[PDB]
Order: structure tokens, then sequence, then C-alpha cells
């Protein structure tokens, strides 16, 4: 029966609010100096001219991925890739060709738009990928 | 140039594609078979029982664990917008800002700041956490931010890292506890920064760890930012703005506060 | 009440005029600002880019599917597009249409 | 002997029925509906077999649990018998 | 009067530009061309992915499915207890033994039996874009200002079908459920392969089993928001059902 | 098949029909009550939480009575709760 | 054919029948009232003043805390006397 009583407060409501969390992954905000602090850069603008294109994760970061298998077996993994993929498997392999000393061995998978490389060269591909603009 | 616009313009001359000409992709499904106790040695003593028992495990549910979040990751975060250094950073922005993965129920007691990618960090930063190292706080100190850290019960962590789920509950903000005997040292001493230590000593302890790692100790009184860095929650205040016993209605978007006397003792107390 | 049109078949050859009876149009929907390669206009303009097929298909009775409409980037395209000749005819018709040896005798039983 | 002389009556299915037509509609009624209702919330079917799968003793210790006590004698009998057998034969006893 | 155009509400990747298709009436059988809309090449020209459908397909198929075929073992069939006398007793030690007639069944269905799984949600979302792709790819989606009809009657929806080449069986998705226009209501509900939804029952089971996919302005609209929504989201920290800072909109 | 009620829930559901149904309300509510008799045979736990000796962590303890089993002589006398064991 | 209405989640709060012996017990507590409100807020039609705890439970909550949360002077007492013990 009887029960404490009680004041209703919206002003605070606002507090509330910061608590809310977001489902969208926010934009990353401009910055003057790039790359920043941790090493982020934003795709060029305008597009580079090729006749490739590698999206960026939903993240903002390069789709290179480093991936292992029967606990021996070292991958380097370019996702998300458009246009001539078959393209992107020559530039990669001149590129990595003078590192190692050989032709990389790789798997292109059209359907995915997946490029696979044998070995680990994550680092090496997301820098590459970021001189060329994507 | 063209790789996904050259599929669509075969698709164009094939069949319509339908139920009756589809299939799964090769390698996906692996042909069924069809035919047209463990740890028992025999008899011997099995190699698992001959071993000699040694408490490797004992007491392994009741540590405390913290999950750790690197100047890296922190830098990172505020990189890609994801972490606003303008506000207060505590476990909610951290864990809304899909920084930090927290889970109570596996005995996680909060974040561990770790030193980890100190020498770039760059942000100037008001953070709240549950432990950290010496060298940790020193980069957040010598950027002009402010590190502080904070004791937060199984209860209360849940609720802080999910505000939105305990507030669907219907239950009024509960006060959260103050650390157990042990951790009490460690949170009352201000070389951690501990919420609950003194805050006349801390200007010693800030510049003890400027001499030590070689920096200017600067003054954030003279910051434009620092009323925001000095802003602290209660010890027993799980939420900025928020005082417990307050009943949160998001359908009505309104707060509820008690007036009875007994009940606004026990909330304060 | 609404008598539903004959079916309309959908063979087509390419008018000898094409490209006068293209400049014409263009001219019209884009006006005489830039008769200097005219077939290098862009049809970015959503627009205009209306107003041309859809004269074109009015007119010509062909219209670009949904699927080409995006490939139709300059005017240029369009002109190729109307250049291709398509037969409506049965793939009866296309075997008995094309020339059998005495020999070979073709039954249609549908 | 043991084939059948005649020709069983032509089978005729219906493809354009109502529920053949509307086969898979709302199958995205959370994707589509912003989350409000889940698509195993569609399953129609025993009470204890909704938005869940399971090994044949994994059913059968559902069901005893959520409708046990509503069984009939002889029906909860045998299923706790199979339970038990199924609790030896899975567990390689 | 004016031509209907239609532009992508939501971010384009600047590497790649809209897809287009024309947008039709049913006002009238020779209402084509009424105007020209814009569709997100994101939602409308993905990557053909044959084998996303045929896995989001098989799930429609299966997930919901609940077989109640069940059999009786030899501890359930009536009798049986005894050890049959004919001359020790244990040679058989059941009358109900499968190997013999009216014994149990030794491995039959064991039912009810269910296949539920769930496939991931951006797999379904992506199966929702890969349809509607290969829609407008090979000539079967058709963009509509509205379902309004001029009358109620079947026929004249089926005369008009069959003057534009659609095909035999035509998938109308409307924005909303109460708001269909009585009109096509009545028409498509004596037709048995002229099947009128909502938006919110798109699914690729249907979209497939139909020759031709109808889609209203306003739905190709709610498409694209839903379906891009699945890009750019953070993971969940807990059902979307639950509120969110930015969700619902 | 499936009963609609849980076979355990049938008695109160006996409650509900017929002449029980008419019985007093006072009276059908002391049927309904099931309170817990005053620990004879066995020692109740003082508190509701324990600090466990073996792992020195607060856990929750319960009380858990024994079974009394009451022969029909008792009915006659007066036993004060006492029973068989 | 014309597709059967959306399924759609049912709104409002929904308070099943006490009486019937079928409604989960669960459904009924308070427990189950104070979700209704934080869901529905005033549509709900509970009365805010319940969400607190009554005299007699924050009697045995303050009676809980003080038993098994000692104040932060007892726990920095205590820590001085373990402190002088050991050294
Ligand atoms: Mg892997
Ligand atoms: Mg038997
Ligand atoms: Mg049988």
């Amino acid at each position: 029966p009887d029960y404490p009583r009680f004041v209703e407060s919206v002003d605070e409501y606002q507090f509330v609010e910061r608590l809310l969390p977001a489902t969208r992954i926010p934009d990353p905000p401009k910055h003057e100096h790039y790359p920043t602090p941790s090493g982020w850069q934003p795709p060029r603008d305008p597009p580079p001219n090729l006749p490739y294109f590698v999206r960026r994760s939903r993240m903002h970061n390069i789709p290179v991925y480093k991936d292992i298998t029967h606990g021996n077996r070292q991958m380097t993994v370019i996702r998300k890739v458009e246009g001539d993929i078959w393209a992107l498997q020559k530039d990669v392999e001149d590129f990595l060709s003078p590192l190692l000393g050989k032709t990389p061995v790789t798997q292109v998978n059209e359907v995915t738009g997946t490029l696979r490389i044998k070995g680990y060269f994550d680092q090496e591909l997301k820098a590459w990928l970021l001189e060329k603009g994507f | 140039q063209g790789g996904g616009a050259r599929a669509l313009d075969l698709l164009r001359g094939l069949p319509r594609v339908s139920l009756a000409n589809l299939k799964p992709n090769p390698g996906s499904k692996k042909p069924e078979r069809r035919p047209r106790r463990l740890g028992f040695e025999g008899g011997q003593t099995p190699f698992y029982i001959r071993i000699p028992k040694y408490g490797f495990n004992e007491g392994h549910s009741f540590r405390r664990q913290y999950k750790p979040l690197s100047l890296n990751r922190l830098q990172y975060l505020i990189d890609l917008g994801r972490v606003d250094p303008s506000q207060p950073i505590d476990l909610t922005q951290l864990v809304n800002g899909r920084g930090v993965t927290i889970q109570p129920l596996k005995r996680d007691y909060g974040v561990q700041l770790v030193e980890e990618g100190a020498d770039t960090f760059t942000a100037k930063v008001n953070i709240e956490v549950q432990l950290a190292s010496e060298l940790a706080i020193a980069a957040i100190e010598k950027n002009g931010g402010v590190v502080t850290t904070a004791f937060y019960d199984p209860r209360s962590l849940d609720i802080v890292c999910k505000p939105v789920p305990f507030f669907l509950r219907g239950q009024p903000i509960p006060k959260r506890m103050l650390p157990p005997e042990e951790l009490v040292p460690y949170y009352t001493d201000a070389k951690n920064r501990g919420y609950l230590a003194d805050p006349a000593k801390f200007p010693e302890a800030r510049l003890e760890l400027a001499r030590k790692y070689g920096y200017i100790l600067p003054d954030i009184t003279k910051d434009e930012l620092f009323k925001m860095l000095c802003t602290r929650k209660d010890p027993r205040q799980i939420f900025f703005g928020l005082a417990p016993g307050w009943v949160v209605n998001m359908a009505d978007k309104k707060i509820l506060k008690p007036t009875d006397e007994n009940l606004l003792k026990y909330y304060t107390s | 009440i609404l008598v539903c049109p004959p079916l309309r078949s959908r063979a087509y050859t390419p008018p000898e005029d094409l490209q006068s009876r293209l400049e014409s149009y263009v001219k019209e929907v884009f006006g005489s600002s830039l008769p200097s390669n005219w077939q290098d206009i862009s049809l970015e303009d959503s627009r205009l880019k209306f107003n041309l097929l859809a004269h074109l298909a009015d007119d010509l009775g062909h219209v670009v599917p949904n699927s080409r409409l995006h490939q139709m980037c300059r005017v240029r395209d369009v002109l190729d597009f109307y250049n291709v000749p398509i037969q409506d005819r049965s793939k009866f018709d296309e075997l008995s249409a094309s020339n059998l040896p005495p020999n070979l005798k073709i039954t249609w039983s549908y | 002997i043991g084939i059948r002389l005649t020709l069983p009556p032509p089978k005729v299915v219906d493809r354009w029925n109502e529920k053949r037509a509307m086969f898979g509609v709302y199958d995205n009624i959370g994707i589509l509906g912003n989350f409000e209702k889940h698509p195993k919330e569609l399953i129609r079917g025993p009470i204890w077999l909704r938005g869940w799968k399971g090994n044949e003793l994994q059913r059968c210790i559902r069901k005893r649990k959520m409708v046990g006590s509503r069984m009939f004698a002889d029906d909860l009998h045998n299923l706790n018998k199979r339970i038990r057998y199924l609790y030896k034969h899975f567990n390689r006893h | 009067p004016e031509p209907v155009l239609r532009k992508v509400e939501l971010p384009v990747p600047t590497h790649r530009r809209p897809v287009q298709a024309w947008v039709e009436s049913l006002r009238g059988f020779e209402q084509e061309r009424v105007g020209l809309a814009d569709l997100h090449p994101d939602v409308f020209a993905t990557a053909p992915r044959l084998d996303i459908l045929h896995q989001v397909a098989m799930w429609q198929k299966n997930f919901k499915r609940i077989s109640y075929a069940k059999t009786k073992t030899r501890a359930e069939v009536r009798g049986g207890g005894r050890k049959p006398w004919p001359q020790g007793r244990a040679r058989h030690g059941s009358i109900r033994s499968p190997l013999w007639r009216g014994g149990g069944v030794a491995h039959g269905p064991r039912g009810p039996t269910s296949y539920y799984y769930m496939l991931p949600m951006k797999v379904r979302a992506l199966g929702l874009k890969v349809a509607l792709t290969v829609k407008l790819a090979q000539d079967d989606l058709h963009i509509m200002d509205s379902l309004e009809l001029p009358t109620g009657d079947p026929q004249y929806l089926t005369e008009l079908a069959h003057y534009r080449r659609w095909g035999d069986s035509v998938l109308l998705v409307d924005l909303t459920h109460e708001e269909m226009p009585q009109s096509i209501v009545e028409a498509t509900s004596r037709l048995k392969t002229f099947n009128l939804i909502p938006a919110v029952g798109l699914n690729v089971h249907s979209m497939l089993k139909h020759q031709t996919l109808v889609l209203t302005l306003p739905t190709v609209a709610f498409l694209e928001d839903k379906l891009l929504w699945q890009d750019s989201r953070y993971r969940p920290l807990y059902p979307f059902s639950l509120p969110y800072s930015d969700f619902p909109r | 098949p499936l009963h609609k009620y849980p076979v355990w829930l049938w008695k109160r559901l006996q409650l509900r029909e017929g002449i029980c149904s008419r019985l007093p309300g006072h009276y059908l509510r002391s049927l309904e009550e099931e309170r817990t008799p005053t620990p004879v045979h066995y020692r109740p736990h003082g508190a509701k939480f324990k600090i466990n000796p073996k792992n020195g962590q607060r856990e929750r303890v319960e009380d858990v009575p024994i079974p009394i089993y009451f022969p029909p002589e008792s009915q006659r006398g007066l036993w004060g709760g006492e029973g068989w064991i | 054919y014309r597709a059967r209405p959306p399924p759609r989640r049912r709104p409002g709060p929904r308070w099943p029948d006490p009486e019937d012996l079928l409604t989960p017990r669960w459904q009924l507590g308070p427990r189950y009232a104070a979700k209704q409100f934080a869901r529905y807020g005033a549509a709900s039609g509970v009365v805010p003043g319940s969400l607190w705890p009554s005299p007699e439970q924050l009697r045995e909550l303050e009676a809980e805390e003080r038993e098994w949360y000692p104040s932060l002077a007892t726990m920095q007492e205590s820590l001085r006397v373990k402190q002088l013990a050991e050294e």
C-alpha cells in the first residue's frame, strides 16, 4: 500500500543518453597531419585509377590478414578486391618477388575477390597498398 | 579493369537463376561415408593419474582478471573516432566504442592499462581504469592527461559495461561496493593514482614520475580542458551524473529519484 | 474497359539514318550548345538521360534494358546499342531459316 | 512378384498452391524488421524443439525437462528408459 | 507529366557508380519508362555469388524443418519382455527383436527431429543483395512508382505482365502490408503465380521461385537502408532489439 | 500425447471443482499453506551465508530438513514434532 | 496470392492471469512488474513507488551490508593491525 515518494526529473536524462552505444561504426575524424599517431591514414581521394580496387574494412583498415593452417602454413590474404584481380596478382608478384628472390606462390579466388599468398607479407603488403592510395 | 561488372555481364547471357540450377560451392560438402574408457591404459596406472597433484589451478575461479588495454589500442581508438578524448573515458566509453570486451561472469574486474605503445602515445585524455602500470601512467601524464584507478565490484562492473540491459531490468541504480581488504591498499595509494587515495599526495607522486622518466610535468590547471580532466565520479557512483537509488525510465525518457529519508540515507551511505 | 495492345515483336534492325536521327534527338534534349563531339556528351544527368533514351524507345520502339542502363555513360554508348540488331524468331524458325541440306528434316512437335 | 503390374496414379503437384507460393516469406523478419522478432520465432512445432537442435540423447533430455511432467505415465517411462539407454550408448559404455 | 527521378539516398563508394533501372507504372499497359531510378551499386550490383544463394536458399528450406517421423525400438514395442520358451530360453532374448517380424526398429527415425540452424546475420543479408543483383542483371527486376492499378480485375494484371513479357510468375513487393493498394490486393488475391508481399517478407526463396521481381520505389529505399546497415555496423553489444543510440533510425 | 496440466498440479485442480471448491475459503487456505515445521531432528544453519573453510569464500547455505516418518500411533498421541527417522 | 500480415511482437505489457495455474510463477512476482515498467514506462501501469525497497526489505539490505561489507575505516584499521603483527 504505502510506497516511497519520488520525483520525476527529465533534466538528468541527458547523462543516460551518454551511456547508449551506437550500432554504426563512426567515420574517422579529420586530422591535420597524416599518418595519425597510431599509423592510420585515410584512403586517397579521388580513388587511384587502376584496373583493380581494394576496399577498406568496416573499421577503415586495409583488408590484409595473416592466415595459418596445419600449424605451419603461413599465408597472407588480401580481401575486398574489386575489378581485375589478376592485375593485382601480377602487381603483387612483381612487388614480392625481389624480397623473396622467387615468384611468390599465390591463389586467386575470382568468386570471392580474394588473393591468397604463401608466407607472411601482411606488413609489407599493407604499406604497399597504402602507397597506391587504397 | 572490369571484374565485378564482367561477372554481371556474363549473367545476362546465362539462363535465369532459379531453384533448379543451384549448387553448393565445391569443397564445402564432404561426401558422407556409408558402411555399405579414455584415459585407461588396460591395467597400469594411467599417465594422468600417476602424476602428482599440484595446485596449478587451485582457486582459479576466485582469481581476479583484468583485460589489458594498451596505449597503442587506446591511441588507435582515439585516432578512428571510437573513443572521444574530449570527455572522461571510462569502462562504458571503452566498451561502447568496442575498444575492449569485458566478461564479468569470467571473473573480469575491469581493464588494466598496459605500457605497450607508450613511446608513440600522443593523446591527452582523462581515463579511469582498474589497474595501471607505472610506465602507462607516465605516458598519459606526460601528455597532460589524467589517469585514475578505480574499483568496480562484479555487480557494478556488469552494470557499467552494459548500461542499457541494466536499465531494462527496472531496478534503482545501486551504489558500488568498496574494494576488498586486500585491494584497499592499492586503491588508497597515490602512486597508483587510486580513486580512494589522498588528493594532496598526488602532486608529489606526479612529480616523481616526471623526474624518473625525464619529462617536464605539464600544468593541467592552465589547460582549457582542465574542468573535464579533473572530472571524477564519487566512489559510490557507477555513472557520471547519476546517483545511487535513481530509477531510469527509458520509455518516457525520465529519471525517478526517491524522496524517502530512509532510502536517501541508505543510497548516500 | 481497357484493351491490352497486341504483343509487340522484339525484332530490331538498326535504321540506316540512325546516326542522323540520334544527332537530332541529342540536339533537342541537350540543345545545340555543343555540336562538336556530340557523341562524347556524358549522360550522367538522369533527366537528360531519361529524355534521350525515352525518345529513342518511343520512336525506334527498342528500349535499353535495365541491365544495360548504367552502361550508357556517353551518347556514343547509346549509338552502339542501337546498332545491334535483334531477332525474335523461334529456334525452329532459326533452324529452318538456315539453309538445310536435303537429307536433314526437322519436325517441331510443340 | 514384388513389383506392381500397373502404373500408380499419376502424381499431380500444385507448385503454385498458397503454401508453396508463400514459402520463405518473413524468413528475414529480423534483418528487415528492426530485429523486433527473430526468425526462429516463426518456427512451429513441439514446444521443446523450437529454435533448437540436438542429437537424440539431447532431444530426450530436453523433452523430459520441458514437458516431462505433462507426459503420460507409459510415455514418460519409455522416455526415462531411452535416456538411460542413450546415455550409455553415446558415452561408449 | 514529370519524369520520376530517384537518387541514391545513402552514400555510394567513390570508386563505384550507381546502376540504373527504368521506373514503370501499372496504371496502364504502355505506361513504361515513366521515370529513371538510381540504385545503390552495393545492393543491386554486388558480385553474383551463386554459392551464397545456395547457402541462404538451403537455410530457408531446412532451418524451420521439424520431422515428426518416429519408430518404436525393441524396448517400446508391445510385449516381448519374456525370453521365448521354444527349445535354452536365451537363444532368442525377445520376440520383439528387430530381426523378428513385428519387432522394434533397430535404427529408425527417432523424432520429432529439429533441423534448426542460423546462418550469420551478415550472410543472410548478403544473400538478399545477391538475389536483387541477380534479378537486375538478368532483366527480371522492374521498379514501379506504386502498385496502384486502374481496376481490381486480375485479368488486367495478367494481360499487363504478358504484354510486358514479365514471365509466368511475378513477385510483387510493396513497402507495408497495411498501405497496400486495394486494387492490387484484390487482383493478386485471385492469382496463383502473381503474389503480393510486404517489404519485410522479401526472401531469397521467393525471389528465385518467381521469375520476375517487381519493387516499388519506396521499397527500394527500404531495402537499401536495411541491407547497407549490415556493412557499416559495429559488432553487437547486445541484441539490436534493445535500445541503441542510432537504432532504429 | 501430453496432458494439459502437469500431473503434480492435478491435486490443486481438484480443489477448484465440485464439493471441494464450495469449502470455506479460510479452510482451503490452511490446506494450501506449506509452512516449514520447526527443526527437531536436525540442527539448522545459523545464517544464509557462510565462509567456506577450504577456499575461504562466502557461499550460500540452505537448510534441508530430514524426512520424518510419523506412524499412525503418533496421531493419537502428542509427540511434539518428533517421529521415526 | 497475398501474404498474411507480417508476424509482429505483441504490443504493450503482458500481465498473465494470476489465478491461472499454467501462468508461470516468474511472471507473477515483483521482478516481472519492474521489467514491465522499465520497458513500457507509464503505459505499464506499475506504481513507480514499488520499484524501490520497502522498509522491511531495506532493513534486511542494511543488515546484509554491514555483515559482509565493512566500512573503509574498518578495513584500513584491520590492515594496520595485520601489518603490525606480520612486521
Ligand atoms: Mg584462419
Ligand atoms: Mg520390455
Ligand atoms: Mg512394428
